[PDB]
RNA sequence: GGGAGACUGGAAUUCCUGGUGUAGCGGUGGAAUGCGCAGAUAUCAGGAGGAACACCGGUGGCGAAGGCGGGUCUCUGGGCAGUAACUGACGCUGAGGAGCGAAAGCGUGGGGAGCGAACAGGAUUAGAUACCCUGGUAGUCCACGCCGUAAACGGUGGGUACUAGGUGUGGGUUUCCUUCCUUGGGAUCCGUGCCGUAGCUAACGCAUUAAGUACCCCGCCUGGGGAGUACGGCCGCAAGG
């Protein structure tokens, strides 16, 4: 299907502070895309979504614009 | 009708006006099968008419049957278990048929003592617009157009 | 008063679509609704007289000086591209097309199942 | 509600039961009853263990509502085809209270036959 | 297993219970 | 998403206040009760409060079961893999007994937005103590305690060993294609599904997660009603168990 592109030797870390990283892992209606679209291992899915939640707390990601 | 559509007859011209149009009236006038007397009678009225106005009466005919002749008609529908009077256009035969039907039967209605006068009194105001064939239609169109909500199915 | 550009405010519901013209500042210059142009009862949810709503509506705001106006649809879709077509017929030019439905977070109740 | 009942033979008292016992089904049906008779007959053959035949019409608005029983004797059998006429108006019904379940809901759960089929655009979803 | 079992015994049920409290009163007096 | 506590975020519903703004709104298969003309519905701004946490989010994870997902922090339980350092049979089951145990319900004190038994009207109906509509009280929520039941179901007690395979998916270790990016592939341990042998079954089906082949311990059954009822007893504030 697809790569898991954070399971690779270069494999950025997940924070909730880079916006661009998590922008490219939400919908252009802000909400979080799904696994098998994006292709990425469950850890990391939950290692995501849990960073958006966080960035979406703090004003950083809107709350589906 | 199950199996589809069903072969249409067709209907000679009249040797005396040489118009498929006053064979259909003649049809449409016609009981128990009595076509010379039908045939009589419609010639009587279309020479009535000319007489009264001093024309050809085939245009007059004409010209009556586009005034009566009818472009929206309602018919019931059930659709999703609900049945509701839905406006639907009508194709030239059935309008020229509806047309036909309703001049003949409202002069089979009139008061002129005699059917040749009453088709003709009946043709002549509907030519000019008067009839009540006329109104008829009025009638139609406008149950038609009160319906228009439901044409979306 | 003089508003060239302002707002158009559709929410069609299951039952009824209620077209309301306003001054982009959310003020309301011209509303019309569909029973408000001769319909009632079941009548009134069909997209027929959405269209006549948003006719009378258009009409309404075109006197008052509204020649651009940009429309937010909400609500179950019943007459909504129906409501938008009518506003563009009649005389008005329609800038963007923004769908704006309260979509809860998982809050509060809904009512129990019909049966 | 009027009844007209054609017996035969012996079964005394049974005309009288079974009208006033059919009688009473008028409020029952939804529609005005147009006609109503009953037959009453009797098995000649002793060896026959329900002798007693009663049959019904009933013309409901134009619709035909008929029943048949057997029984051991007049009562019983009148008896019985109240039952059975009552059951089979039960299932005549066709108010609205009577189709209600029957009329399709929902948009797009549940299919039945006169279901409102989907709206397909011309071209495919993708 | 048919349903029936369960249908009889839902009717001793709710027969009993109906019972029970049809006479609560007159048992809490008897005892 | 194992549990407990504390703090906290945004969307939406409702209400209140103030603008714009008019004559309908709401509801249904179709309507009527109802709301509004004393300015409703709609739209904008501001404010208060309660409850539930969209997307992620699945036949995916965790828990003995009931069950558990907004975020953060604090405290805490279990599981798995590898090494095999340590002890050296310390194991299994478990009558009674103790603990936990959805929802509803009960007590005391708060809270109460939405939903909503009861209760009111409207409608349908021959009749509607109903289904549908408009309202709506307990309750739902929190704290501390009772209750102790469920289709508490995989309708399948626990432990152990053995008996063809194929293919998904979750967690971890490792050899070889090696770009070593790649579900590369293999092997292995622990889960969780589907399909299928042998075998078993009345059949349906189960089938390495057995309902197969065996061993240890526990619970239970002995035709259907009467009846999980009466009587007596124990527990409970009561309902009742």
């Amino acid at each position: 299907t697809r790569k898991c592109v954070f399971c690779s030797k270069k494999g950025q870390t997940i924070d909730y502070k880079d916006t661009a990283l998590l922008r490219t892992y939400i919908s252009e209606r802000g909400k979080i895309r799904a696994r098998r679209v994006t292709g990425n291992c469950v850890q990391h899915q939950r290692d995501i979504a849990v960073a958006v939640k966080n960035a979406r707390e703090v004003a950083l990601l809107p709350f589906g614009s | 009708p199950r199996k589809g559509p069903a072969p249409k007859r067709p209907l000679v011209n009249d040797p005396v006006y040489g118009s498929q149009l006053v064979t259909q009236l003649v049809n449409k006038v016609l009981l128990e099968g009595k076509k010379s007397l039908a045939e009589r009678i419609v010639y009587g009225a279309l020479e009535q008419a000319r007489e009264k106005t001093g024309t050809d009466p085939v245009v007059t005919l004409k010209r009556a049957l586009d005034n009566v002749k009818p472009a929206l008609e309602v018919r019931s529908r059930r659709v999703g278990g609900a049945t509701y009077q839905v406006p639907v256009e009508v194709r030239p035969d059935r309008s020229t048929t509806l047309a036909l039907r309703w001049l003949v039967n409202f002069s089979r209605q009139r008061r002129e003592k005699t059917m040749v006068e009453r088709l003709a009194n009946e043709i002549l105001d509907a030519s000019n617009g008067l009839g009540a064939s006329v109104k008829r239609r009025e009638d139609t169109h406008k149950m038609a157009e009160a319906n228009r909500a439901f044409a979306h199915y | 008063k003089n508003v060239p550009h302002g707002a158009a405010h559709i929410k069609s519901t299951f039952n009824n679509t209620i077209v309301s013209i306003t001054d982009p500042q959310g003020n309301v210059i011209a509303w019309a609704s569909s029973g408000h142009v001769g319909f009632k009862g079941s009548r009134k949810s069909t997209p027929f007289a959405a269209q006549l709503a948003a006719e009378n509506a258009a009409r309404k705001a075109q006197e008052h000086g509204v020649k651009k106006v940009d429309v937010f649809v909400k609500g179950p879709g019943s007459g909504r591209e129906t409501a938008i077509r009518s506003l563009q017929a009649a005389g008005l030019e329609v800038g963007t097309i923004s769908d704006v439905t309260p979509q809860p977070h998982n809050g509060c109740r809904p009512p129990k199942r019909r049966r | 509600m009027d009844v007209d009942v054609s017996t035969d033979g012996e079964l005394p008292g049974a005309a009288e039961y079974a009208r006033e016992k059919i009688g009473r089904l008028s409020r029952r049906a939804h529609r005005p009853v147009l006609h109503a008779r009953v037959r009453l007959t009797r098995h000649g053959d002793p060896a026959v263990e329900r002798p007693v035949i009663a049959q019904a019409n009933l013309d409901v608005n134009g619709r035909q509502v008929r029943a048949q029983v057997e029984g051991v004797n007049a009562r019983e059998a009148v008896d019985r085809l109240e039952a059975r006429l009552r059951s089979r108006l039960e299932r005549i019904a066709e108010h609205w209270e009577a189709r209600r379940g029957g009329v399709p809901a929902e948009a797009g759960r549940e299919w039945r036959h006169e279901s409102e089929p989907a709206r397909r655009p011309g071209y495919f979803p993708r | 297993g048919s349903v029936i079992k369960k249908r009889r015994k839902r009717m001793s049920k709710k027969k009993h219970r109906k019972l029970l409290r049809r006479t609560r009163v007159q048992r809490r007096k008897l005892g």
